[PDB]
């Protein structure tokens, strides 16, 4: 959960760093060193995230939240049905 | 005698407990103040606003089953007994929505059920489990008779659940559990078998055992028996307007049959068309857009010979249950496919292991209570 | 306020302590049950605050 | 892939094809009616296209997504354009670098201030809290002489 | 012009204990009354007056039950018919005009608007009395032709409106906001009015779930 | 102590009932001066060499994106379940197959034999009450029983949490 707002926070400077970078080659002669490597820096990202949009893969995505909820789900059934056996024998 | 001294002994402490808590529960709150400190048990002036409320549910029919036309007891339940109970301040704690659940209670008797758009706006009181139980006992008849039953379908598979998590340890309910149990199984069957096959939320409250039975009376009654529906009323046919229970019964009174006949009357003349209602929907809409001879397809389903095929299907089509359409150029009935889905029913039950977890580790660290 | 039964406190593992864990961390012992070492602390304030630690070598 | 794999046997190939793949080493559909051969791309992607966690081919595969894949990429590949050609983390970390060497003037005055009072730790923690082992070794002692009393 | 004047005397009646004992069938019954001449309602000064032929079945009228039983099919699809049936015993549920208009509110509710306008008697004495019966009848045909259906032909709504051809077909597709379709038809609603899918959409359940589970 | 004994003192120590979790402390919360040059490392990694604190950040994301993170987890998990519950559970069934069915037919045995002779023993009425080898809860199976499936409850909120914060990112990056 940390990890989440560290990954904010890094999410954060990108943005912070590569809007400027808009705004470096839109004010006058900046993004040298990013029309091509910030344009590739942003590539090395959204190779990983988000694939590339395709609507099969949410399928698959919102299956493997149904999924892996459905482990959670289970997750906490076997949390209960290990303390029925455990609180039962501790009446 | 045994019971009609009895029915007068606990009338009699029945009205006589109307007025103690008619008069002091307005103004004071002095015997009030007084009921809060000096008994610590709080149950037991809460018992009484159930304990007398339902045994006066009792013995006001079982005199208006003799009394049954020119009757005393309900203008003495109501009227006396419960509206004097109905309007007042509130005792501040569990008992000025009973007092309100003593009204609703014969409110529900009497057959009159307009005013559950009152009877939860001046119930702005904590509505506790205790309650909120009764709550959803009473007001989804008003549901049931709001003829529309897609939400009356939600309302009674809360009260059959059980796990709407009610303990209370004073017998409070009293002496009456599974006849709770028992009627919001028939009502929550009125509700299976009356949409289906849209519910698909028989699932919870009534459970697998009774999810065959009912659900095999649910085809049935579909596919056309009226065994079903026979099944459905008379098994339900006192669970409307019980007292709990009746005195006597005899061969020699004609009185005792007489509100037996206004429990049959009422409550035959609303369902029977829903009977039908049943088996008009039944068909499962197997396709959204029909052509003419898929069409007389159904037209042969739904009713043939033969004359007056089309506009019997006009009185089929036509109850709020077949969204439809006729293309008369092209000669194509393009109608709809409702259907629904299943598979949310893990969401519900993840907080509940959460608590069959919890609730393993309450009363056990409870027993470590007592013996640390 | 870091207190158990009547005469335990909390530790306090500085990440000085940590780094010597992490030098045998799950290597040495990958799947074995290294015993990684006793923790040498020191009774200070509301805390065992662990100073150094030494890595047992069982015959891994 | 009949013709595109030219093995001896073609019979014995899709039999070995699947005998990788019954064997859990990559995805295929086989048992199509027309005879193809598909993958997938993620869809199988817990174990069965590994061989068996492990892979024996080299690093074509492309990016598949795991547990905590999006969120560890929104730690790396977001900071990829932060750490190098950014000047926001070089003046917020140049910034470090100096809040660290304000903390570095307080590390000078804690290497004095350890020498100051852990030094006296290093001394009295070998010898007073030492006793309190040893107060627990005596106290055994203790309780052996009053049992040896009472009987 | 006389709804909202007997309405509040009915209105105190209606919330106090004035409705167990028959003893208020004198400004309710009226108000019935008031209810037939103005199209306008109020179900429960009905409702009471029922109760009071069923707890008491010596006071039981014909023309202000038959009026709570017209004023009950003007409000269709509201269940003031079912509240009708809720106190009128089947000795009293045989009696002119109660029986014929309950034999009317089978036809209406069940939508036999054919079946309802050739056995009703097409001058009746109390549907005129009722206002704007006429209207909330011919209302509550063409109501449930404007949830449940999408296209009609030009027989087919005056059909179900009764005894029409094309000129009062006209003001009951003029009225609520229907075109013509091409040969033949009433634009009664679109042809994607039909399906409506209400449960089809879910799974979404990660937010609320893990939220409660996170900790 | 000592210490949690098996048949004997398992029913006396856990009439007692000592815990089987107890105090996990909070352990490292505070800048304790130790930390000075290794906070002094840190703002040089930071600066210009800052090459080897991005491959640490570089192990983040090849953390996430092939390793069954949850699975390879869960399925040591389900192991673990499968294994240690029903062991606990054959040592329920067990003691519960001497707790009461033997004494079931134990006093069966015994109220048979109309509880003894007046002018004799009472040889078998001393004889029967055999105790069985389980008389009493197995209270050392039991608590390290209830410690270890409490841990496998840990590594199941360890699974559940794991599992969510992937699929709120998930769910969450992808959806732009």
């Amino acid at each position: 959960s940390d990890l989440q707002q560290v990954g904010g926070a890094s999410a954060r400077i990108q943005d912070a760093l590569s809007t400027v970078l808009q705004y470096a080659e839109d004010v006058l002669s900046g993004k040298v060193s990013a029309d091509n490597t910030v344009g590739r820096f942003l590539m090395s990202l959204v190779n990983q995230v988000p694939k590339i949009v395709p609507d099969d893969f949410e399928t698959m995505l919102n299956s493997n939240i149904n999924d892996l909820l459905m482990v959670t789900y289970l997750a906490n059934l076997t949390q209960s049905q290990i303390a029925l056996n455990e609180k039962l024998v501790n009446l | 005698q045994w019971l009609w001294d009895i029915i007068d002994e606990f009338i009699y402490q029945f009205q006589s407990f109307s007025q103690y808590r008619c008069k002091t529960a307005k103004k004071s709150e002095e015997e009030i103040d007084f009921l809060r400190s000096n008994p610590k048990i709080w149950n037991v002036h809460s018992v009484l606003n159930v304990l007398h409320s339902l045994v006066d549910k009792s013995n006001i029919n079982r005199q208006l089953e003799v009394y049954t036309s020119g009757g005393d007891p309900e203008s003495v339940a109501g009227e006396y007994g419960r509206h004097s109970l109905y309007k007042m301040l509130g005792y501040f704690s569990l008992v000025g929505l009973l007092r309100l659940h003593s009204l609703l209670g014969d409110y529900y008797q009497a057959i009159k059920v307009l005013e559950n758009i009152e009877l939860n706006k001046k119930s702005m009181y904590s509505r506790v489990p205790e309650c909120q139980v009764t709550t959803y006992y009473y007001v989804g008849f008003a549901y049931l008779m709001m003829r529309r039953y897609q939400d009356a379908i939600r309302v009674f598979a809360n009260i059959l659940l059980y796990i709407q998590r009610t303990k209370s340890m004073f017998q409070r309910t009293t002496y009456k559990y599974e006849m709770i149990n028992k009627q919001n199984e028939q009502m929550h069957a009125l509700l299976a078998i009356a949409l289906t096959m849209y519910p698909m939320r028989i699932d919870e409250s009534i459970h697998l055992q009774l999810r065959e039975k009912y659900g095999d009376k649910m085809l049935r009654m579909q596919k056309g028996d009226p065994q079903v529906y026979e099944e459905l009323f008379s098994y339900s046919c006192p669970k409307f307007l019980s007292p709990v229970v009746p005195n006597y019964d005899s061969v020699h009174p004609n009185y005792h049959k007489e509100p037996f006949l206004q429990q049959l009357k009422v409550f035959s003349d609303e369902v029977q068309q829903q009977a039908q209602l049943s088996t008009i929907r039944s068909f499962l809409k197997l396709y959204t857009t029909m052509p003419v001879a898929k069409l007389a397809g159904f037209l042969d389903l739904t009713e043939q010979e033969f004359r007056i095929q089309l506009l019997v299907f006009k009185h089929k089509m036509k109850n709020l249950v077949w969204t439809s359409g006729i293309s008369a150029l092209d000669g194509e009935f393009q109608s709809a496919s409702e259907v629904d889905f299943y598979i949310d029913k893990d969401m519900i039950h993840i907080a509940d292991t959460k608590v069959a977890r919890r609730y393993g580790d309450f009363f056990i660290r409870q027993i470590h209570k007592f013996e640390e | 306020g870091g207190s158990g039964d009547s005469a335990v406190k909390q530790v306090q593992i500085d990440g000085l302590v940590v780094l010597k864990i992490i030098k045998h961390y799950q290597e040495e012992g990958q799947g074995t049950e290294v015993v990684q070492g006793v923790l040498l602390g020191l009774v200070v304030e509301d805390r065992l605050e662990i100073t150094n630690c030494f890595p047992f070598p069982q015959h891994t | 892939l009949t013709s595109l794999v030219p093995f001896v046997d073609a019979f014995q190939l899709e039999r070995a094809i699947v005998d990788a793949a019954r064997h859990c080493d990559l995805q295929v559909r086989i048992d199509h009616t027309s005879r193809t051969l598909s993958f997938g791309s993620d869809l199988n992607y817990a174990t069965r296209e590994d061989a068996p966690i492990g892979p024996h081919l080299q690093s074509m595969p492309s990016e598949q997504i795991r547990n905590q894949l999006t969120a560890m990429s929104s730690v790396l590949a977001k900071a990829l354009e932060v750490i190098k050609p950014a000047h926001i983390l070089q003046e917020k970390e140049e910034q470090h670098q100096l809040a660290v060497t304000a903390y570095l003037k307080n590390s000078r005055k804690e290497h004095q201030r350890i020498l100051a009072r852990r030094q006296t730790i290093e001394e009295r923690k070998e010898r007073l809290e030492s006793l309190n082992i040893q107060r627990e070794k005596e106290e055994l002692e203790q309780r052996e002489a009053e049992l040896q009393k009472v009987r | 012009a006389m709804f909202e004047q007997m309405r509040a005397n009915v209105g105190k009646l209606l919330k106090g204990i004035d409705r167990y004992n028959p003893e208020n069938l004198a400004t309710l019954e009226r108000y019935v009354e008031t209810q037939a001449k103005e199209n306008a309602y109020d179900l429960e000064a009905n409702l009471a007056v029922l109760k009071l032929y069923q707890f008491n079945p010596a006071f039981f009228q014909t023309t202000v039950t038959a009026q709570i039983l017209l004023k009950a099919l003007t409000n269709l699809p509201h269940t003031d018919f079912t509240l009708c049936k809720c106190m009128i015993d089947q000795a009293h549920q045989e009696e002119r005009p109660i029986r014929q208009i309950l034999y009317l509110g089978d036809l209406l509710e069940t939508c036999h608007f054919q079946a309802f306008w050739q056995a009703l008697d097409e001058n009746m004495d109390l549907l005129e009395g009722i206002t704007g019966f006429e209207d909330s009848v011919r209302k509550f045909i063409c109501h449930v032709v404007g949830i449940t259906y999408q296209h009609i032909d030009r027989w087919l709504l005056a059909e179900m409106l009764g005894d029409l051809t094309d000129s009062q077909l006209k003001m009951w597709m003029s009225k609520y906001g229907w075109s013509a379709d091409e040969s033949g038809q009433i634009f009664i609603c679109s042809q994607e009015e039909s399906i409506k899918p209400k449960n089809i959409v879910e799974k979404i359940d990660f937010d609320s779930v893990s939220s409660i589970m996170a900790s | 102590c000592k210490e949690k004994d098996f048949s004997p003192e398992a029913l006396k120590k856990a009439n007692i009932t000592f815990e089987h979790m107890f105090e996990e402390v909070p352990i490292v919360i505070k800048n304790s001066h130790l930390i000075n040059v290794l906070m002094w490392e840190l703002e040089k990694k930071s600066a210009v060499a800052d090459k080897h604190e991005l491959l640490s950040l570089a192990s983040s994301n090849h953390l996430g994106k092939n390793l069954q993170l949850l699975m390879d987890r869960v399925d040591e998990m389900s192991q673990d379940i499968v294994k240690y519950n029903t062991y606990m559970r054959n040592t329920s069934k067990q003691q519960q197959q001497k707790h009461q069915y033997q004494q079931r037919r134990q006093q069966e045995n015994m109220q048979r034999q109309s509880r003894g002779e007046p002018p004799l023993p009472e040889e078998d009425l001393s004889k029967l009450f055999k105790p069985p080898q389980p008389p009493a809860r197995m209270d050392s199976l039991l608590i390290a029983g209830q410690i270890n499936t409490y841990c496998q409850n840990i590594k199941e909120f360890t699974a559940q949490n794991l599992g969510k914060l992937f699929m709120a990112q998930a769910l969450q990056e992808y959806n732009n």
